[PDB]
């Protein structure tokens, strides 16, 4: 059950695609869902950035129930050929009951500074009787793609876990007519250690 | 649908500060903060699912 009424996010998945050859093609997942325990808010505003549109300014602008957490496990245990042209991407699925404008602003933030913002533009599809807003593979910005490649070559999966540390990536969408907060994920990432793959937790936002 | 991507100047030099961070810290210059362990987070936050 994630997201509101006004819209609710039903898919999420970043991806790397390869084509070996012509007869050959391989799909790897780095984190997905779709395929609650609470936080305080002010233990993560040390993460993200709270300033023009800030995890801060928006939980007070909108509503409170729209904020989520995400603790991902991402799976970086993929053979990267050599030899191959890759895609990454990320494809996100959004479910509504109602037909708005949809904007959804993806920012890779490090430290207290988000150094890039993707802002993609939705609208309302009508499928199986609802409004359903869907990203279709999205391309990942090269920043994203060279952190991936930088963190293959540490040896330790240790090494990637501290240098995840100081990153996160906030994905807001919005009603782009009413500038409505229609869902906020703060997104947090260690690597998954686990052999059956990526895992994730998911924490609703909330103040005292 | 529009992809219009937003990037700062030094965003691959800010890519190396997140690792020069950690690889000689001192060296770094970078800012600072309370590790997520430390911090007043659910046990599952650091233990993944079964």
């Amino acid at each position: 059950s994630i997201g509101t009424t006004k819209l609710r996010l039903v898919e999420f998945s970043a991806f790397l695609e390869q084509q070996r050859d012509p007869d050959s093609y391989n799909k790897h997942l780095f984190v997905h869902i779709g395929h609650l325990e609470s936080v305080d808010i002010r233990q993560i505003y040390d993460k993200f950035p709270e300033k023009k549109g800030g995890l801060k300014e928006l939980f007070g602008k909108g509503p409170q129930n729209a904020f989520f957490l995400v603790k991902f496990w991402a799976d970086l245990n993929c053979n990267i050929q050599d030899d191959a042209g890759a895609f990454y991407g990320v494809t996100s699925q959004y479910e509504s009951s109602e037909n708005m404008t949809v904007t959804c602003s993806t920012k890779v933030c490090s430290f207290g500074k988000q150094v890039v913002e993707k802002v993609e533009t939705e609208y309302a599809r009508f499928e199986n009787g609802r409004f359903v807003y869907r990203i279709n593979r999205s391309p990942m910005c090269e920043y994203m793609i060279n952190f991936i490649h930088k963190l293959k070559h540490l040896p330790e999966k240790y090494m990637m876990n501290s240098v995840l540390e100081n990153f996160t990536i906030l994905l807001v969408v919005t009603n782009r007519d009413t500038q409505e907060t229609l869902l906020c994920m703060a997104c947090v990432f260690e690597v998954s250690n686990s052999e059956h793959g990526a895992q994730h937790h998911i924490y609703r936002l909330v103040k005292d | 649908g529009h992809q219009i991507v937003h990037v700062r100047g030094d965003s691959e030099t800010d890519l190396e500060a997140l690792f020069n961070a950690v690889m000689n810290p001192k060296t770094a210059n970078v800012p600072q903060t309370v590790p997520m362990r430390l911090r007043k987070l659910p046990d599952s936050f650091f233990k993944p699912p079964e």
